[PDB]
């Protein structure tokens, strides 16, 4: 019962990164590793092990919460229209 | 190509939708990317429409 | 709507250069307000169907 | 009279033009209702337990799933070795 407003789709799109400090000759290597890594898939073994919730993004098509404007506004209208026939007859 | 033309000093930046790898990252230095985006795969719509 | 192997486009350069850093902080500071988004909207997010 | 016809006109001179739009009126809500109901009962289907050993839910306890196995035998040995499981 919690969704986003569809994805991230308008904001900052940023990433995580790993802070080190400044001039750090461990940068290059940890960034090339990095790149490695995701280049494997092994990030995304490690997505699929950890950031996996119930299912999947569950769609679950109407869950709850039945629409059926267009149902209601017909019937408004066809009572309104039965109305406005019984009127005119009542102008003959 | 760019990476060519980069690496041999004909040029001193690549601006274009390049893609941060590992292979390329050896020999060049990358900025933080300007564009998130993945691999898919383009179709069309049915064998004519539908 | 499928993806795999999720990447990012950025700016490359040679090997140790005085424009590095800057580059990256533009970069950065331009998705931090709406630079991104408003190339976004004017060249990505303009469709005709 | 005609009010029992009103009640049948589901089933069975201008009052007979106000029951015909009335009984369109029944119809067209007769269907609405049968269309909303057919959803209702297709659409309501809990698969909930995954197939998967593979499946999130085993891969994080909670209270609401229980599951174990016999106690020492060969599943518990299998369970044991494997550091991510
Ligand atoms: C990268 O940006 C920094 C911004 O801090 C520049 O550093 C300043 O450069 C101006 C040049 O006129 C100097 O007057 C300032 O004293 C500098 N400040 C600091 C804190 O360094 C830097 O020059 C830029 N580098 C390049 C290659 O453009």
């Amino acid at each position: 019962k919690l969704v986003t407003i569809g994805s991230g789709k308008v904001f900052a799109t940023t990433g995580y990164g790993i802070a080190m400090q400044k001039d750090s000759h461990w940068k290059r290597a940890i960034d090339l590793a990095l790149l490695q890594l995701l280049g494997d898939g092994e990030t995304q073994k490690l997505e699929t092990v950890w950031l996996s919730g119930i299912c999947q993004n569950e769609k679950n098509e109407v869950m709850s919460s039945k629409l059926d404007i267009d149902n209601m506004a017909g019937v408004f209208y066809m009572l309104l229209v039965a109305m406005g026939l019984a009127l005119l007859v009542f102008a003959w | 190509g760019m990476m060519g033309e980069l690496l041999s000093g004909q040029a001193d930046m690549i601006v274009a939708p390049l893609t941060i790898n590992n292979e390329r990252a050896q020999y060049i230095e990358f900025s933080k990317p300007f564009k998130y985006q993945g691999l898919t795969i383009l179709v069309k719509k049915e064998i004519p429409r539908s | 709507g499928e993806l795999f192997f999720r990447s990012g486009f950025g700016i490359g350069m040679r090997k140790d250069s005085p424009w590095k850093q800057n580059v990256s902080l533009s970069i950065l500071k331009s998705h931090e307000n709406g630079f991104m988004e408003d190339l976004d909207k004017t060249w990505v997010r303009y469709q005709e169907c | 009279s005609a009010m029992w016809f009103s009640w049948g006109v589901l089933l069975n001179f201008s009052a007979r033009i106000l029951g015909m739009v009335w009984a369109g009126f029944a119809m067209i809500i007769v269907a609405s209702y049968t269309a909303n109901l057919a959803a209702f009962l297709v659409l309501d289907r809990p698969e909930e337990r995954i197939t998967g050993i593979n499946d999130p839910r085993l891969r994080n306890p909670s209270d609401k799933f229980i599951y174990a196995t016999v106690k020492q035998s060969s599943v518990d040995i299998y369970f044991r070795r494997q550091v991510e499981l």
